[PDB]
């Protein structure tokens, strides 16, 4: 405040990084594998990550990667461990897997939800695709039957 | 928008 | 709730059944969450921890 | 097929933003990596400078 207090560097540093607290974990839907990190990566497309997040792993045959808001296990970061913790910097993001529905089936890993900025014109698409003619499947399935 | 505080 | 302004509402919670002991030390999350409907498929508006 | 933002990298083949459906909780998000600190790139880059 004055310039008759003991100060603690210089005048142009404000930020410090202290002891271990100041190490914080990256929220859900991102990770980060080096060992002196910077920044928090967001899962590539059609994977998900928990709290820690040193690595990744993808939705398997069956799911793809979207917002889980209604489901059993939602797997979004909460308020707290975003906006409390980083600020703006990085917000929530889906990083759930969610089953396909009935008589639709996805043969492959790591698929999401494609998203549409402007709703108007083009509606957010999921990439479950549907079973041929003579094929029913349950739900979530790998293939037709 | 909804501002909430807890 | 009540109508919602610019100016916060009162406390929504400070009647006498919104109470709870914990059984066990640690951290606690608390959350509260905004619905339109009274039925369990309404959509979620907001969430705080 | 959309460039990603300034200071923001994209170093994978195939990649897309993934959606949420319910836009009131959760919204959409695209999967470009912010560059680290001390580097810059310019827009729609594999890597940073």
């Amino acid at each position: 405040a004055k310039y008759s207090i003991d100060p603690t560097t210089y005048h142009f540093v404000t930020h410090l990084a202290m002891g271990p607290e100041s190490c914080k974990k990256c929220p859900k839907g991102y990770f980060q594998p080096n060992i002196a990190g910077t920044v928090c990566l967001p899962c590539p497309s059609g994977f998900v990550s928990t709290s820690g997040a040193t690595g990744c792993t993808a939705c398997s045959e069956g799911t793809y990667h979207t917002d889980g808001v209604g489901t059993t296990t939602p797997g979004e970061a909460t308020s707290l461990d975003t906006t409390d913790t980083f600020g703006s910097i990085y917000p929530i993001i889906p990083n759930t897997c969610r089953q396909c529905p009935a008589n639709t089936y996805l043969p492959l890993r790591g698929q999401a939800a494609i998203a549409s900025m402007n709703l108007a014109a083009v509606s957010s698409a999921t990439p479950c695709r549907p079973c041929e003619d003579g094929t029913w499947s349950k739900a979530g399935a790998a293939g037709c039957q | 928008t909804y501002t909430l505080t807890l | 709730t009540g109508a919602l302004s610019t100016t916060p509402t009162a406390n929504l919670v400070s009647a006498g059944t919104y109470t709870v002991t914990y059984a066990s030390i640690g951290t606690k999350f608390v959350t509260l969450r905004l619905y339109d409907s009274a039925v369990a498929p309404g959509v979620l508006l907001a969430s705080k921890t």
